[PDB]
């Protein structure tokens, strides 16, 4: 997902080539970067 | 906004048995989240408890903004500070804390000053070199600016390499407020404005409870 | 538009408010994931090397934009040049370990060995800035308050023992290089350009031939 | 028999930015959990739009103030990543790993003055092939808007992407095509007892502000 | 022509660990029957959870003689897998092969002494960042357990894993947060007639305890 | 819980008792085929060497978890560093047929050769420890009663001759190195840790750099 | 299933990779450690 670019599956079993990842129970700034007003706060003559 | 001379953009925050009122208020704002993440992991084996009687407002004098301070005058508050009341005690009576923080920080002077300030919530804020100060508003901050408004309101979450801290030993943030642009009198504003924050620890859940000194 | 400067929500106008037309962007390159991952050469030690991500310059592309993060989490890779056989450690690892050969050891096949390994940490996520101790036995960090000042008491800090994707110790290594797999990135901190002496920052930039 | 294999010349030394992955060699490891940690970016264009930093202006402050003479040249700078004004943004530091961006670049202007503090300002993109405007009059003839103080002390402005070709350089080595776009062009049209106010700004990426080729180039 | 290929740098050595298996050279082995033999393990933690075994104590031996004097401390170790305490057990010698461990070691305790011979004990855990309690009182307000003797001569307690971060360390350096998880404390409320009767403690793997990251740092 | 300890059925409290919570628990590096399948080095001798897994010494990961089992099996790797070629034998054949290439022998391809070799013994399971001997024409072995003293009589007893995985013969022999594959262990038996001088064994454990 | 992580199938058969077992016709100490009394023997007060 990074810079990797093969079209084939790994040899290795994923749990073999990486940490596994645990839950418990972009993110915070593109949430942020979206929320951005982009208008105008005045009226518009013409 | 709202009306002459004077204003009606007006919040009331509570947070406990206290509360704050401010009619010149611009808004809060949230840094790095809405909420805080799981309070209940496995560092804590299901032992640690939320006390709501620490949830509340103490108040500390920050520094004097007077016409001689520059663009870059900091003064830094390292937090969790010394406290005097329960959220204090806490720090004696358990091995391991988390809890977020709504601060409130305010500089009074009148609407005929002029000048600016930053107030940002920076995590692990060990150093910090002068030209990297261009750059603090990439922190949860919010301005004070006299002509607009004299309090700032920034609502933070718990960060950390781990999901309990233990504040004797690390300091996960730090308030800070800088002077942008600086103060003027001109011949009907404040001589200078004292800062003062009105803090109030959120969320705290502590676990681990030490012996006592008898 | 005009907003209230105040207010810190964020304001980002368009080419439109004068008749412009907003473009489409392609982003792939500022992706935190892909830009993190290549790899970068580290100065090392003579025979034990901890791996600690915080040994690559701050000035280089992945030292400058590992040092915007405050809290990040990656695997990692390593490309080594080395005299014998290498040994990696995890974190935790009693340094004495080294010299133990069921520890994972890469028998010496020219030119370099290129490793696969595991995030090891104890802890959720690594910083690349924390403000404080690891040693117990010590008295309290102090509660400090004041100007900038104040944090000149800190210089004397070595971020805590177990920010370390463990060790690799081999008779010689002469060269290292770390790459960050998987990259994630939590709260942005300072990126800083050259400051020019004039107007604009001028370079020797690669052009044609005569 | 066995599968015949050529193993061919030119391919299988190490680069140091291949697609390829190591061979692993300790299994089996669980992180802690990590989810729904707070403050995570994903694209270093988000922050570089939702948080605008300071421009830099001679004294090694972040503002202009209003002047009150003859002269209502605020700023001029060059439209450069490397110009020197930019020099302490987040956007000249993340350009300087890119060889090359387009799009929109956003200014931010706060007034700081008192209330009774008044006054009237103009940014134009002063675009390359002839020398800059020094008047408000010349400027008037490009891309500009003008705006005065009141309630709302922020006034926030798109310099527009316009080169002949798709894509501009971040770094800059002599005033060529590639390199140099042109100015901005800060003026101050008058004021009404503003003198000595500063009015501070910011800039942030626009929405489609694009930095394209990581290069790796000494400098921070 | 055949399928090219690039033999590639940075792979191929032989690694001590690999996930990879030889090349099998006398074919077609059948072994002897073993199935159902008695006494397999499949897991390490399930015997060390089965099985405890016995700690020690000043003086080579895995018990606690009930004193009978002011001092009511039976016993103070630090809460580490490397403790002089816990150094004959089976847990501390799994615990050496593996950097981290997490969760819940139980302690047992059984009385030894006649008929007429009774005693009420205490059990707290004092976590790190204040010196360790010295008296009953004082170890009150920790996490604590209390009870005497009767019928049943086993008592057993868990300690419970509270640290900052989500695993710690087996091996241990100089004090620090990593490798020091506090103090285990064993008092003596009272006694009636138990002077010099033995209470012996064992130790033994809690239904959460973890061990991960395998180590070899020489050792036994 | 009191509990009736003179019993032996395991008793296993939890932090719930006082109102805690157990966690869960990935216990997979503590299987038994996993951790005994990994590499680990023996000090060969010059030419012939019987595979022999109590060789690998007590202190070393796998020599101490193998000599925590009474009873084991296991298929075999070997990774061997010689001169000439390595020819191997199953368990029971004669010792001058090393020397017969008809026999597993591999030629030399630098830098070693890693070989998979069945379990070859002619017993069910092989044991890390045995109270006979194997040599017939003896007079019977006593039935030993009294206390740890009376032990002292089997000290200058060898394993029998059938506990081996055959051995290997080379030119010289250099480097070997054994690896236990599909490991099944009956009859737990004691696993030391260092037995600490202070209070608390300690170590330099591997931290950050300067 | 101990140490190996590759997702392909092996080139050689399993009667030559590895020995082959016969029957006749984790177990002991898994069977143990779930055994184990987790309770309490007293009657619990609040």
């Amino acid at each position: 997902s990074g810079n990797t670019g093969s079209i084939i599956n790994n040899y290795y079993m994923q749990q073999y080539q990486n940490s596994m990842d645990t839950q418990l129970g972009n993110d915070w700034f593109s949430k942020l970067a979206s929320s951005a007003f982009s208008g105008l706060f005045g009226a518009l003559l013409a | 906004e709202e009306t002459t001379l004077l204003e009606d953009r007006i919040l009331t925050t509570r947070n406990g048995h206290t509360t704050s009122t401010t009619q010149s208020s611009v808004g809060v704002t949230y840094g790095y989240a809405t909420a805080e993440d799981f309070v209940s992991g496995p560092n804590t084996s299901g032992l640690e408890t939320r006390v709501v009687q620490a949830e509340r407002f103490f108040k500390t004098h920050l520094f004097d903004w007077v016409t001689s301070d520059s663009f870059g005058r900091c003064h830094l508050l390292e937090l969790p500070t010394d406290h005097k009341g329960v959220y204090g005690s806490l720090t004696d009576s358990y091995a391991y804390m988390r809890n977020g923080w709504d601060v409130e920080v305010t500089a009074v002077g009148n609407q005929f000053n002029g000048g600016c300030l930053l107030v940002a919530m920076v995590p692990e804020l060990c150093s910090i070199q002068k030209r990297e100060l261009y750059q603090l508003t990439l922190f949860p901050h919010q301005f004070i600016n006299p002509r607009t408004n004299m309090t700032a309101h920034i609502t933070v979450p718990f960060v950390g390499v781990n999901r309990y801290d233990q504040y004797k030993v690390h300091k996960p943030w730090t308030l800070v407020v800088m002077v942008v642009a600086p103060l003027t009198v001109n011949t009907e504003g404040a001589p200078q404005i004292k800062v003062y924050a009105n803090i109030a620890p959120t969320n705290v859940h502590v676990a681990g409870e030490f012996p006592s000194k008898e | 538009t005009t907003s209230a400067g105040e207010s810190a929500d964020p304001v980002t106008t368009t080419v439109e408010n004068y008749g412009g037309e907003t473009q489409i962007q392609r982003r792939q390159h500022t992706d935190v994931s892909f830009i993190m991952d290549r790899f970068v050469k580290v100065t090392p030690q003579n025979q034990i090397n901890i791996l600690d991500l915080m040994q690559v310059p701050s000035h280089t592309l992945v030292g400058g934009l590992l040092r915007a993060s405050t809290y990040y989490f990656s695997d990692l890779e390593i490309a080594v040049k080395h005299e014998g056989d290498l040994t990696w450690v995890p974190n935790g690892a009693p340094e004495k370990a080294l010299d133990n050969t069921t520890n994972p050891t890469a028998y010496h096949k020219a030119p370099l060995t290129r490793l696969a390994l595991p995030y090891t940490a104890p802890h959720r996520v690594l910083a690349t800035v924390y403000n404080g101790e690891c040693r117990y036995s010590r008295n309290a960090v102090p509660n400090l308050r004041g100007d900038l000042q104040v944090l000149a008491q800190k210089v004397a800090r070595t971020l805590p023992t177990s920010f370390n994707y463990g060790a690799i110790k081999a008779t010689r290594v002469t060269e290292l290089l770390y790459r960050m797999k998987r990259a994630e990135t939590y709260c942005p901190r300072p990126l800083l350009a050259i400051h020019p002496t004039e107007a604009r920052h001028k370079q020797k930039i690669v052009a044609p031939v005569k | 028999g066995i599968f015949p294999v050529a193993c061919s010349d030119g391919y299988g030394g190490l680069v140091t930015t291949d697609p390829k992955t190591a061979d692993p060699v300790y299994g089996k490891v669980f992180n802690p959990p990590r989810n729904q940690l707070p403050g995570r970016f994903t694209n270093l264009l988000d922050v570089a739009e939702a948080c605008p930093t300071f421009l830099r202006f001679e004294g090694g402050v972040p503002y202009v103030t209003t002047k009150t003479d003859s002269d209502r040249v605020l700023a001029q700078f060059d439209m450069s990543l490397a110009a020197k004004h930019m020099s302490n943004t987040f956007l000249a530091g993340l350009a300087q790993y890119y060889t090359q961006y387009s799009g929109t670049i956003n200014l931010h202007f706060m007034f700081t003055g008192p209330t009774d503090a008044k006054a009237r300002y103009m940014v134009a993109y002063a675009p390359p092939g002839m020398e800059p405007p020094k008047t408000p009059e010349a400027a008037a003839h490009c891309i500009h808007a003008e705006w005065d103080t009141g309630l709302n002390s922020k006034f926030t402005f798109s310099i527009p992407y316009l080169s002949a070709a798709d894509y501009t350089y971040t770094a800059s080595d002599v005033a060529e095509t590639t390199n140099v776009q042109g100015w901005v062009c800060l003026f101050q049209i008058t004021h009404g007892k503003a003198d000595g106010d500063a009015l501070v700004v910011l800039a942030s990426a626009g929405k489609d502000f694009e930095l394209r080729l990581p290069v790796d180039a000494r400098a921070e």
